[PDB]
């Protein structure tokens, strides 16, 4: 008797990238994508049902889409030359790599 | 003045025990001496496993950064020059 | 899992290795062969008491300093709690009655060990 | 005699541990903050006796959050109805591969 | 020696906890989503076991309540293959 | 001599240093070089279950790139 | 045990009880308890006895089985309700629980059988701190848990103590396993009327220990204890005999004298709530608890049994080290009578 | 595969504390100038396995008095104890990822002791019973400061998982900065694993091979293996957790290199400590525990407490 | 599933039912010890690693140790097996029915009807998830215990150390 | 409730069942006590791991040294009693139950 969104309604084509890949350039992903993102997590406190934020739930997701696909007609080649350092660690941490940064965040810094 | 002199005698005697008084209660004195247990305590208020729930806004406020990083809110870098 | 499976292999591991500890020599046991052994001549008595008070007047001591090591372990955690003034006074406190009891056994001559 | 000296010099020292909310260490939630929040706003002035009358579905509901009794009741009637289909019905294919793996 | 280094070590720490923090809020979409999907799912499949019983309302909250209430890891994976509740529940703790 | 010790001594190590390379390897033949994952905490863990879905294939050793998105 | 350590132990008995008294937290109450416990063995083993030790023996085996059921049934009220609070319990199979917990803990019958021996092996110092400080904190629970008592339970033991409190007070000479008897037997009449109505309880309880009190002090005075060692004390120090007369009218509850100001409030509440048998059977009784007392009021002060020769040198030499708070506790536990309506102030 | 990892880490332990033992006789040998084994080698080498052959093969009575199910019982939770604590052993990688394995470490370690009563008790004999007896005693005495000092030294480390203890070494050593817990954590491990001026269990000339006695063949090589397990191992706990080292992830089987020598120079340590000292009778031996270990163990405790907030030094592991 | 914890919990029980009944004290330690590694091991499966550990370390790695210790001090010629007597092992019988009924009634899958409702299947079921930050709540929630719990600090503190002192004033008296 | 729980509880029937079927020595006694101890522990700790109610996680621990302690207490008074015998329980100077 509970109240459901319909099974399509909530669907959402993923991202879909691996979480280390993730992790390398998420640093700069809470640093471009954002409004949408606070409005969501603070539309969510708000009222604790998931299904009422769900759509900015949405928005979220292709926001961080666009987000991807700015990146990779750019930097991509010193990017992946980044999180490969990276995810070769299973404790993820970022002191193991960080020179390679150096050319991720420049080729950033510059080119876009 | 003859106080003193027994500690002549009790590192004479039992220097382990001495020596253990020595920094077990120097262990109690010192710290509230030290300046940096003000930042040591700081540290662990900067560090935070939780999510930062945000704020709605409401009329300016307006300490509050409205992000990106407005230059509004806590400034770390002291931290950082540590 | 994990853990449970080389607890299998290690327990299974050192019973096979009892087995072919016994199950092997394939020789003959027999009586004052199996008596048990003594220095030679036969013992005057099956063993019975002991007895000591010098041997708890310490051990429960051992057992109530560890219910308090029970009690420091939490401490490195505690460590980096947000508000250390609140917490530093007792990290000291309980050292401190750890070491009193101890100084309480120290010269009331309860521990005279051995 | 229920002294309640703690509460008159305000030392709260014991008052604290009581409930499963009233702040934890970096504020980490109780299983059942909700149910159970809600339910002491029902309670004070009312004051035990009348509380155990008027308050009572909040309780229980808290207590469902507690034990989730009924909800393992349910759950176990549908699994223990699911045998008597099970050559009658084949159930779910996806459970076995579908797109839950795709789904994040 | 022992106090620059764990400093350095705490930076990089805080560092850290910016990055994860960064990438939470569209996981909490991601486990939102999922969540409803498999809620969703599983209340079908409700729909085609239990309606042959006389009587059952299907999917009815037991609570009085109408909020939400993130269901117990149990009845989320009521009909799961058994492989999938290992990886449900103990699969943390199992995991080395 | 006291040389002579040392064709005792050099057996242990090796003995000895067998399990720290066999594990240290195997993670990396099981892996994928990916060098094994820990995960202390539950929400690293969130990563590897957010992961292994992900990749097509369920061994989550393999992470896909950006290629993944187109 | 040098008196700078046994202060510090009778100091965290009573801290051990204070605690329980302040706590509002059930583990600081089971934490009460405990720290309770451990001071309290070490206390019957000053001078050390070989029947002292197997005294502890009793009293230490009994309290520990008696704090874990209570601990158990604190857990199952969790179990059931996630709370810590004192307040209701709210699941009967871990209430009778609690409620038989506590009643090893007062040693109400049929518990009760650890009183009357452990009162045996102790001095009349320890004995009387045990007959009354000890009676405390339980009771301070149970006032605190009187919302949600299941009657019925606590009736019947509050009954069978007062039978149980009766019958095995006639059958004794030595006057320590009477008065454990006789302990034993008002704890019925304090834990019967809680149920109904706590302050009664409270000012029963005050009564009680301010007799033991008188009793103790008394037997301390004269350092009897067999009922023919007591006999002979009329001759010397007659006064004391002659006080320990009344003493036990008072216990007796002759109308008079103070110890009536008990029952006949009790009494009264019960019979506000119908329950009119109930006292009936209880007031009885009682009778049989007074005749015991009345017995022992004649192998002492009323009539004298033979003094022994040796005795008459010890008549040059005055008792010494006065115990100040004595005659107080006599007067408070006899002539209060027209002073009941104070008991409001109990609320 | 993950049990042929397991396999991979108890064989060659074994064939470890077999060559230990060798090894054993060898420099205790040189000690005293004369040669250690030799003849049947070229160089000793195969000897051990000689050895355990001989043991093996050779009978091993079930007493007339002992109870047996005891008597048994105990070897194998001896080997096993002793092969289970390392595994949560960072060389560099762990074969677990214990949140917590240190503390196990101490688990173990405390399960262990209890064999030796076992295997006095059921072994019925008198030296059996005494010695089995004032081994508990100094055993147990020992592990109070034993897992008092450990705390104190992983207080600054952060966190009780092992691996991190690998990361807060990048450098000077944590022996630098807390030498003398080091001592008594060496001698607590010195009289733990019931060693050479600690030589109580064994009794020897004192005891006639104290608890051990009564064990004829194979349970008399469990424990002795047992024990020459824990004698490695704790070696082994003590390097890594006192001595760090240079770890490139790309090539982990550098630091492994490094590690075995840092280790096997402690174990050594022990056998030039046997060449060394007369054993203390067990008045002193728990005399200079509760009278003057300890005492130092907590000033150092509430010092080492002190020290990260005084200065503002906190390790990171949350 | 597995259910590996409630088998777990099957064999901690027989393991009090060999260690309530009473066959030379030693042999209950062995009692104990059983059900201590599977009692750690059953609230390890919930995750509250740090406790089982204490429990498998600070009870296990301590008590039955001394306990090893008090039967030198009492132990009396020939100590009975289990075996050794009818009462005894007929009590140790007794209780392996009761408990296998318990199983029977697992079974039966019904609600259990002795003294309040057990409510059947499997464990899991309560399980919620556990997701949190790089800290799990047991290593917080016991750290809490200094800083933000020092009452109980001070009751332990002084109850221990004046448990030292009845141990002294209870030895020294002979 | 989860038949778990039951379980342990059972397990707590026996731990007490076994104190007071109570027979020869005592020091049977304070195992039996002891073995209650541990199941209550058990029965409290998988409650605060289950409702994440996270405080109560310092309770167990804290149970379980009074406990303990209280156990640790009584070796001693057993001593005592062993002292003057070579302990039973069969032998008891009081009279009157
Ligand atoms: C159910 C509970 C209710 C109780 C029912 C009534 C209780 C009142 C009776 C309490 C005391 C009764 C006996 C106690 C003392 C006793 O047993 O004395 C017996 C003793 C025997 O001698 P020994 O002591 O053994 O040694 C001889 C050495 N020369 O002799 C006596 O003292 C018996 C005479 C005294 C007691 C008589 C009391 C009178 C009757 C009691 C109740 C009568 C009810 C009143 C009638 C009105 C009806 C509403
Ligand atoms: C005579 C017969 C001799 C037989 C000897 C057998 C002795 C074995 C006793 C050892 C029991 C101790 C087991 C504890 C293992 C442990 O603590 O694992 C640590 C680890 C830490 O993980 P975290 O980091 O906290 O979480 C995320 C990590 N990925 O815990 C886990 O996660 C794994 C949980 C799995 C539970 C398995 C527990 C097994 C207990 C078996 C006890 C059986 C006792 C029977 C003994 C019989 C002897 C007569």
């Amino acid at each position: 008797i509970v109240e459901l969104p319909t099974l399509e309604d909530l669907k959402v084509q993923e991202v879909k990238v691996s979480s280390s890949v993730l992790k390398a350039a998420a640093h700069h992903y809470g640093a471009q994508c954002d409004k949408p993102n606070k409005e969501f997590m603070l539309c969510r406190w708000e009222e604790k049902d998931p299904r009422r934020c769900l759509e900015e739930g949405k928005l979220v997701n292709q926001c961080a889409l666009d987000f991807f696909r700015q990146i990779k007609r750019h930097c991509a080649e010193p990017f992946t030359e980044y999180w490969t350092c990276i995810d070769y660690s299973g404790l993820q941490l970022f002191r193991h790599c960080r020179k390679q940064q150096a050319k991720f965040d420049e080729c950033v810094l510059d080119k876009l | 003045g003859r106080i003193a002199s027994f500690l002549k005698n009790a590192w004479a005697k039992e220097p382990v025990l001495v020596a253990s008084f020595a920094i077990g209660g120097l262990a109690i004195i010192l710290p509230s001496l030290s300046p940096y247990t003000n930042y040591a305590i700081r540290i662990n208020r900067a560090t935070p496993y939780n999510y930062p729930v945000p704020l709605r806004d409401d009329g300016n406020m307006p300490d509050v950064p409205s992000h990106p990083q407005d230059p509004q809110g806590p400034s770390l870098e002291w931290l950082k020059n540590l | 899992m994990n853990i449970m499976l080389t607890l299998l292999t290690n327990v299974t591991l050192a019973s096979l290795l009892v087995l072919i500890a016994f199950w092997l020599p394939q020789l003959n046991a027999y009586s004052e062969k199996t008596s048990p052994y003594e220095c030679g001549f036969d013992p005057m008595g099956s063993a019975r008491l002991p007895f000591s008070m010098k041997f708890f007047l310490v051990a429960i001591t051992f057992l109530l300093f560890d219910l308090e090591i029970a009690l420091l372990l939490p401490l490195p955690w505690a460590s980096q709690t947000n508000n250390l003034k609140t917490m530093l006074t007792m990290a000291l406190f309980l050292l401190i009655l750890l070491a009193a009891s101890l100084a309480y056994e120290w010269t009331q001559k309860g521990l005279e060990w051995a | 005699p229920f002294f309640d000296v703690q509460k008159r010099l305000g030392l709260d020292l014991d008052r604290w541990m009581t409930i499963q909310s009233a702040e934890q260490p970096h504020k980490i939630p109780g299983r059942c903050h909700a149910f159970e929040k809600e339910w002491i706003e029902c309670a004070h002035g009312i004051g035990g006796i009348r509380a155990e009358k008027e308050c009572k579905i909040e309780f229980d509901d808290f207590v469902e959050c507690l034990l989730r009794q009924k909800t393992m009741k349910r759950l176990s009637a549908i699994k223990r109805q699911r045998d008597k289909l099970i050559k009658e019905g084949k159930y779910t294919p996806p459970p076995h591969h579908l797109g839950k793996e795709d789904p994040r | 020696s022992m106090m620059k280094w764990n400093r350095e070590r705490r930076r990089l720490q805080i560092e850290d906890f910016e990055a994860r923090i960064a990438l939470m809020p569209l996981f909490q979409a991601e486990k939102d989503r999922r969540v409803l999907q498999m809620l969703r799912e599983n209340l079908e499949e409700e729909a085609i076991i239990m309606k042959d019983v006389p009587d059952w309302k299907v999917g009815e909250s037991v609570f009085h309540t109408t909020r939400w209430v993130t269901p117990m890891m149990g009845e989320l994976y009521g009909l799961r293959t058994n492989e999938e509740i290992l990886s449900a529940t103990y699969g943390f703790i199992w995991y080395t | 001599m006291w040389f002579e010790i040392l064709p005792g001594i050099a057996v242990m190590a090796a003995c000895l240093f067998i399990p720290g390379m066999a594990t240290a390897h195997i993670h990396k033949f099981t892996n994928g070089g990916k060098e094994k994952r820990v995960a202390h905490f539950s929400y690293q863990w969130n990563l590897m279950e957010r992961d292994r879905r992900i990749s097509g294939v369920n061994r989550y050793h393999v992470t896909k790139g950006l290629e993944n998105i187109d | 045990m040098n008196p700078i350590i046994y202060t510090t132990l009778i100091m965290t008995v009573m801290s051990g009880t204070m605690l329980v008294m302040i706590s509002s937290h059930w583990l600081l109450i089971w934490i009460g308890f405990e720290m309770n416990l451990l001071a309290m063995i070490p206390v019957l083993m000053k001078n050390f006895n070989p029947r002292a030790t197997e005294a502890a023996t009793k009293y230490f085996l009994t309290q520990a089985t008696a704090s874990m059921m209570l601990m158990m049934a604190i857990i199952i009220n969790l179990l059931y309700s996630g709370q810590w609070t004192i307040t209701k319990m709210f699941n009967p199979v871990a209430m009778t629980m609690m409620t038989m917990a506590l009643a090893m803990k007062l040693g109400l019958s049929p518990f009760h059988f650890w009183v009357p021996e452990v009162t045996q092996g102790i001095s009349l110092q320890a004995g009387l701190l045990l007959l009354t400080w000890q009676k405390l904190a339980p009771l301070s629970v149970l006032c605190q848990i009187s919302q949600s008592i299941n009657p019925n339970l606590m009736l019947t033991m509050a009954m069978l103590s007062i039978l149980i409190g009766g019958w095995g007070g006639l059958n004794q000479t030595q006057l320590r396993k009477i008065m454990a008897y006789s302990s034993i037997a008002h704890m019925g009449w304090m834990t019967a009327v809680l149920p109904y109505n706590t302050t009664m309880t409270i000012l029963n309880l005050l009564i009680y220990i301010t007799m033991t009190l008188a009793m103790f002090m008394l037997l301390i005075h004269s350092s009897a204890t067999t009922t023919l060692s007591l006999s002979h004390t009329w001759n010397k120090m007659p006064v004391i005999t002659s006080l320990m007369m009344v003493t036990l009218l008072s216990m007796g509850g002759l109308p008079p004298l103070s110890g009536f100001m008990p029952k006949w409030m009790i009494i009264q509440e019960m019979t506000k709530n119908e329950s009119i048998i109930m006292p009936t059977l209880m007031a009885m009784t009682a009778l049989l608890n007074l005749y015991f007392y009345m017995r022992l009021a004649y192998s002492s002060s009323l009539t004298m049994f033979p003094s022994t020769n040796n005795m008459k040198m010890k008549w040059q030499f005055e008792h010494t080290k006065q115990m100040k708070l004595l005659p107080t506790m006599i007067v408070l536990s006899t002539l209060v009578l027209p002073m009941t309506p104070a008991l409001s102030s109990l609320n | 595969m993950f049990m042929i990892n397991i396999l991979s880490l108890i064989i060659p332990i074994l064939l470890a504390v077999a060559f230990l033992t060798l090894v054993e006789r060898k420099v205790l040998g040189y000690m005293q100038l004369r040669k250690g084994p030799n003849v049947v080698g070229p160089y000793g080498l195969l000897q051990p396995i000689a050895d355990a052959l001989k043991l093996f093969t050779k009978e091993p009575l079930r007493p007339a008095t002992s109870s047996i199910s005891m008597f048994i019982i105990a070897p194998i939770l001896a080997l096993s104890l002793a092969l289970t604590m390392w595994v949560p052993l960072p060389m560099p990688y762990p074969l677990i990822n214990m949140n917590l394995g240190v503390l196990f470490m101490l688990a173990m370690s405390s399960l262990a002791v209890y064999s030796i009563l076992w295997s006095g008790w059921a072994s019925n004999s008198k030296y059996a019973l005494i010695g089995a007896l004032r081994a508990v005693a100094q055993t147990i005495s020992y592990e109070v400061t034993l897992a008092i000092i450990l705390l104190s030294v992983l207080l600054m480390n952060g966190s009780y998982t092992l691996s991190t203890l690998i990361t807060t070494q990048e450098h000077i050593w944590m022996i630098f900065t807390s030498w003398p817990l080091a001592m008594m954590w060496f001698i607590s491990t010195l009289a733990e694993t019931n060693r050479a001026p600690f030589d109580l269990t064994e009794g020897e000339s004192e005891l006639v091979s104290g608890f051990n006695v009564e064990y004829a063949a194979g349970p008399f090589a469990m424990f002795f293996m047992a024990e020459y397990a824990n004698i490695i191992m704790m070696n082994a706990f003590t390097a890594i957790l006192f001595l760090g080292a240079s770890h490139d992830p790309h090539t982990p089987e550098l630091y492994t290199i490094n590690f075995v020598l840092k280790t096997l120079a402690l174990t050594i340590t022990f056998l030039w400590i046997r060449a060394s000292y007369p054993r203390f009778r067990y008045d002193q031996l728990m005399h200079l525990l509760w009278k003057s270990f300890l005492p130092l163990t907590l000033a150092l405790c509430m010092w080492h407490i002190s020290l990260p907030i005084m200065t503002a030094s906190i390790p990171p592991q949350s | 599933t597995m259910y590996i914890a409630f088998i777990l919990s099957t064999i901690f029980v027989i393991g009090f039912v060999g260690f309530s009944s009473k066959p030379s004290p030693i042999y209950g330690g062995l009692g104990l010890i059983v059900s201590g590694g599977v009692g750690c091991g059953i609230v390890l499966n919930f995750g509250g690693s740090f406790l089982g550990l204490m429990v498998f370390l600070i009870y296990l790695g301590g008590m039955l140790v001394v306990f090893g210790y008090t039967t030198a001090m009492a132990t009396e010629m020939y100590p009975e097996v289990w075996v050794s007597n009818k009462t005894v092992f007929g009590a140790f019988v007794s209780g392996l029915m009761m408990e296998f009924c318990m199983v029977y009634y697992a079974l039966k899958e019904e609600e259990v009807e002795i003294i309040f409702k057990f409510n059947g299947l499997g464990d899991w079921v309560i399980y919620d998830t556990g997701d949190s930050g790089f800290f799990s709540e047991e290593a917080m929630g016991i750290a809490a215990l200094y800083s933000y719990g020092t009452w109980l600090v001070i009751v332990t503190g002084w109850s221990l150390l004046i448990g030292v002192v009845v141990i002294m004033e209870i030895t020294r008296g002979n | 409730m989860p038949l778990v729980y039951m379980n342990i509880i059972m397990a707590f029937a026996i731990a007490l069942a076994g104190l007071l079927m109570y027979r020869s020595h005592l020091m049977s006694s304070l195992l039996c006590l002891e073995g209650m101890m541990l199941s209550l522990f058990i029965m409290s700790t998988l409650i605060i791991l289950n409702t994440h109610f996270t405080l109560a996680n310092m309770m167990p621990i804290i149970l379980l040294v009074f406990a303990a302690c209280e156990a640790a207490l009584g070796l001693s008074l057993l001593v005592m009693v062993s002292n003057t015998y070579g302990t039973d329980y069969v032998q008891n100077l009081n009279l009157l139950q």
